[PDB]
């Protein structure tokens, strides 16, 4: 309802995915995932997530999750011309974060290490 | 496990004991993930005293 | 291990060579730490099929 009208509007739109992103439901994220318009979603999704690896909203990465899990086979062969150039871009776009997730977990330890010694200064 | 997944996703939908085993394997893999988390954290925190 | 490192941290600052002392300790911490990307891969590897089957 919120997402179906946005799907008809993208069937002409990244603001449509941001506007159906006002729902934030995972069951709706699976149901609107099946209803090749999912590539018409992915053509905004791939660009928006490559432009931002650090977006702290959830429905665009979870929507990429439900798209890469629900549409896992056919997304490779929509096109081998112009989606896959961006696909060879996004492997570089994301795994930069994968390198520092061990380090970010390291400092995640290194913070509560000092939280606990400040609590020990309290007692 | 990964080659089993990419080969036998078509099998794993069909038998429910595979589904239950994948549920428990998900929990124990995430358990080892948090084990990896705590031993990553303790080694990173261990740099502070060095 | 955790509260040992919490309580005796200031003394453990004072000794210069910890990797002299905490070597097998560091080996255990790395040995669980090195398995992190394989497990992180396995999460998506499971969850492709997990989001495949429990709907249909």
């Amino acid at each position: 309802x919120x997402x179906x009208x946005x799907x008809x509007x993208x069937x002409x739109x990244x603001x449509x995915x941001x506007x159906x992103x006002x729902x934030x439901x995972x069951x709706x994220x699976x149901x609107x995932x099946x209803x090749d318009h999912l590539s018409k979603i992915f053509l905004t999704i791939s660009k928006s997530i490559t432009q931002n690896p650090w977006n702290e909203e959830n429905l665009l990465p979870l929507w990429l999750k439900w798209l890469l899990t629900l549409k896992s086979g056919e997304l490779n062969s929509i096109k081998d011309k112009h989606t896959k150039k961006n696909c060879k871009h996004l492997k570089s776009a994301l795994r930069s974060s994968e390198e520092i997730l061990p380090v970010l977990l390291g400092i995640q330890g290194r913070l509560e290490m000092l939280r606990r010694q400040a609590k020990l200064r309290e007692d | 496990v990964a080659v089993v997944l990419e080969l036998y996703g078509n099998t794993l939908e069909s038998s429910p004991v595979l589904q239950e085993l994948m549920i428990d394997l998900k929990t124990k893999v995430r358990h080892e993930i948090h084990k990896s988390k705590e031993a990553q954290r303790i080694e990173g925190m261990l740099q502070l005293l060095t | 291990v955790k509260w040992c490192l919490i309580i005796h941290g200031g003394y453990l600052v004072s000794i210069p060579n910890l990797m002299s002392t905490l070597s097998s300790l560091h080996s255990t911490l790395k040995r669980r730490s090195d398995l992190l990307p394989r497990l992180l891969a396995l999460d998506a590897r499971l969850d492709c099929t997990i989001n495949k089957f429990k709907t249909l």
